[PDB]
């Protein structure tokens, strides 16, 4: 032992398939070279140290080490880097998310050679996969629950989020799900506030939920978020959901967080709840294309912490570009086995070996002429969201609800036949609004 | 503005706020389980919805479950054939709901559920 | 009510001293007015909506909108400005820093208008502020359980983190202990792992702690990481070190998150333990100027949601601007009243209305050279972490852990007599040297 | 290599890994704690150490305490008079430790403790 002051590259390392695999977009400093930015990575989400240690002679530190093992360029970028880091199976507690992410990016974002650093995607092992219980439910278990197959599913949420009264905000949900909407929607920032208490708003949405469930003959549902301060108040508002009998619960779970939404993920699975999961501040981390984590990680996260549904975003108004990473990231979410794809930003093949998926949300202004595009790019295992696009019908909730319905059931009918949804949806939906006056409404407000 | 019709409009899942089908446009519908390679299957109830008899706990509903007509169309190959079944269907229980599901042997799942026949 | 697709921009808006505050850093858009993506800011993280809704006649949503009240532009950025947006007190339920970070920042940082953002500070009333507990103890209260006055503490995070038998782990702590520091600290990513499974890991710190504090006769812990993949282990966890009666745990509070770690805060509060909190994960949030949320916003978050230490960085090797930032956040953990000073990143006055202080923690790669300087910078109210600096010494844990005990006693005694530690620190550290033989072997090792 | 002392090196916390404080030494200490108007005080004992007698529960310790030399030196100007009194109390009590304590009045705590004398 002797005290003092490229050894985690590891170029030809092979993978083994326990290893938990990072793809990192490294930005280095201004004269650190692309290996040495690589191992820089490597060494400090791992075994790094400033100055020697005597202890690690008790060990074999070569054991713990995380390697980056390969790094390529980025095209279109002088001064970025993917550097592939693979770490060992034991760094990992079994079934905690919270270890997973602190153990891979709790110290390397911060290191002073390193610009700007992202990390991009994970491999997630079968043999870590299986320590995570997964979805409650999951895609196929949900739809046999709510009986429901064969279209996207449809929800609302309730807008304005806060300033109505726990029964007028009741009663526009009742009024969207009589008119064809399979769920309304808790707003993320809606959990208890002064004027509505979370107890007194799911009294009525639960009243809600069954008045509309009676009239239409349809399984309705309303998310109602369980977020809270702490996870002893948390887990209380699930059990008075459980209580009432209804069929969804939602949480914040990047805001709440993963120690939080494990456990509320297995009191679900416990209670035959479903868990509606809101990505609520993802942008502060997955924005920017140099720094942060990319969302395909936080789907994956939420994927093995638990999660029956999850926010993922929009494809319309998008460049080419942008929706092929979309639907990278929901064929993570989905599929069993997802082969390596670059071009949709899949920087691994991913195999869940049987953990359910979980169903992507779609939300961000959508409305009646939005629903071929929706349709055709999700397909059926998804759920579209229309806050304005139903509360701002000019009939009211039941009316806008009934033609997203229409609009929805129209493209599907015509998919079904064979017809090109992408080439003919305008014309698809100007059919519709021949014998739907809901639909036709709805389409002179807005606009194809 | 009108207003949407509170009574008498009760639905039955996915195709259920459109016209009711043709048969041609009822084959159509068909022949894409068939095309998918998706078996489909018929059902039927004089109760046309769940309700919650035996248990409120959640996700838990009585009546999503229907009575099978015969066995799913294993190697059907023919639309025809299915409609055919329906109108027997019908015969047998012409005060009952008939509906026509799917199966996805691949998926290992029902796929698909839509109404063809009300009373 | 009619259907259809600057008004939060208000500059003449007066506070109210129950509003909510946030100073945001915002990069427009090309072609996106200053006061346009101000205005935008506001809506985005309030009340907008991108169509109309009946609902809205229902309530007077005036009364829930954020308002952007002030716009200056960035010294240095042609295309950043601070806006400022205040947020009315009915927005937010009490006691969540969960809801208050869902509310603030959940949806605004995605928005297209705006190409980067950042929070830079929030002025959190005290209306809002006493609905928290707070830190456990807190600074003074944290001095008297553990009968420590008048220098900094000392702590030392044993290395390898990962590779050690639990029986090994514990007996580098018991040497660490017996040679002068006052706490011993699991890694951020000791959790439970195989091969060191925390109960046993438990067991045997906790045999060092006492060991070293029947030898030494001073009060000794050992940071027990209590970080865990669901609340109901986390809990678990502190029940032990609780039965096992030691003073101090460990929560990586933005891996688990705030939900957990409030649960994990109240937990403490009941039962007189300590609550150590590391920052792991903080710089895929705090690190770029342009884009994510400053350290002081998560610092501020971690005070109300609770913790009696959190780590802070350091300041050696840092700029006079970077010092200054870590002294405004330092002043914003410890103090009881903070004035506005913008020079170091202070956007509001803040005050905390008795809400107790957190010991900040500097670790990075310090040793014995720099211990005049940390002392200077921080003053007493403060843990110095030597990880390498204690495990690196020639001669093994416990003459390291005393030559950093002798370094910060001589730079104390020295202070404390008039003398100027930013000009005679070395030679405080050389005249130590004379007369403690394990001080001048750290300082042959690491060099000034 | 040196091997640090395992017996016979106890501890009394701030400044205890230094030398024995000379008078002057100590007198600069006192004056540290005037020129920042803390109240010095002084109290003693012959056990110097903690032990966990009644309870083992988080963070309580007995032996934190010792026992008040007189009172807290409200209105000290000079830093012999506290230097007088620790010769008062090892003459009443040469066998217990003496160490000096100071309070802040306007952080309303206990700031200070160093050990002055031991037996």
């Amino acid at each position: 032992f002797k005290a003092g002051v490229l050894t985690y590259y590891t170029p030809e390392y092979e993978t083994k398939d326990t290893d938990i695999l990072a793809a990192f977009r490294v930005t280095p400093q201004p004269g650190v070279p692309p290996e040495e930015a690589g191992a820089a990575v490597a060494a400090e989400s791992s075994t790094g140290t400033w100055t020697t240690v005597w202890t690690d002679g008790l060990t074999s530190l070569d054991r713990y080490k995380g390697r980056c093992y390969h790094i390529e360029p980025v095209v279109g970028e002088d001064n970025q880097y993917i550097a592939y880091v693979a770490y060992p199976l034991d760094l990992f507690e079994e079934g905690s998310v919270t270890n997973m992410f602190t153990s891979i990016v709790g110290n390397v974002f911060g290191f002073k050679a390193l610009r700007a650093l992202r990390l991009e995607d994970l491999r997630i092992p079968p043999t870590y996969s299986k320590t995570f219980q997964g979805p409650p439910h999951g895609i196929q278990v949900e739809r046999d629950k709510l009986n429901k197959y064969g279209r996207p599913l449809l929800g609302c949420t309730i807008k304005p989020k806060l300033g109505l009264s726990a029964k007028n905000y009741g009663r526009a949900c009742y009024e969207c799900l009589r008119g064809g909407l399979d769920f309304t929607k808790d707003d993320e920032n809606v959990n208890s506030q002064p004027f509505m208490r979370w107890r007194d708003r799911f009294v009525f949405c639960a009243e809600a939920i069954y008045k509309s469930q009676a009239e239409t003959g349809e399984i309705k549902g309303h998310y109602l978020n369980a977020t809270a301060g702490t996870c002893e108040e948390m887990i209380k508002r699930a059990v008075f959901a459980r209580e009432l009998g209804v069929p969804i619960v939602m949480h914040d779970y990047l805001t709440g967080g993963f120690t939080a939404n494990t456990s509320l993920a297995h009191y679900c699975r416990d209670n035959g709840l479903l868990l509606h999961i809101h990505r609520a501040m993802h942008a502060v981390i997955d924005r920017q294309k140099n720094h942060g984590m990319h969302f395909r990680v936080l789907a994956k996260a939420l994927r093995m912490s638990g999660g029956d549904h999850i926010h993922a975003g929009t494809v319309v108004g998008k460049l080419e570009g942008e929706r092929e990473m979309t639907l990278g990231f929901v064929d993570l979410l989905r599929d069993d086995f997802i082969e390596k794809d670059r071009a949709r930003g899949i920087f691994f093949t991913q195999d869940w070996v049987s953990m359910p998926g979980v169903i992507p949300v779609a939300s961000g202004g959508i409305h009646v002429w939005h629903m071929p595009a929706l349709t055709e790019i999700f397909g059926d295992d998804s759920v579209l969201q229309f806050g304005g696009g139903t509360l701002g019908h000019p009939w009211g909730n039941a009316p806008g609800a009934a033609a997203n319905r229409v609009a929805l059931e129209a493209c599907v009918q015509a998919r079904n036949e064979g017809r090109d949804l992408a080439r003919e949806g305008n014309e698809i939906i100007r059919s519709a609004c021949k014998w739907s006056p809901e639909l036709a409404a709805a389409c002179e407000i807005w606009k194809a | 503005m009108q207003v949407w019709p509170a009574y008498g409009n009760k639905k039955f899942e996915t195709l259920s706020y459109l016209p009711p089908l043709t048969e041609e446009q009822l084959l159509k519908q068909v022949d894409y389980l068939l095309r998918n390679n998706w078996v489909p299957c018929l059902e039927f109830s004089k109760e046309g919805f769940v309700y919650r008899e035996n248990s409120t706990s959640p996700c838990y509903y009585d009546g999503r479950y229907w009575t099978m007509w015969k066995l799913p169309m294993f190697g059907c190959t023919d639309a025809s054939q299915v409609y055919k079944e329906l109108q027997e269907a019908i015969a047998s229980y012409p005060d009952a709901y008939v509906r026509i599901l799917g199966f996805d042997n691949i998926k290992q799942t029902q796929c698909v559920s839509f109404i063809a026949y009300k009373p």
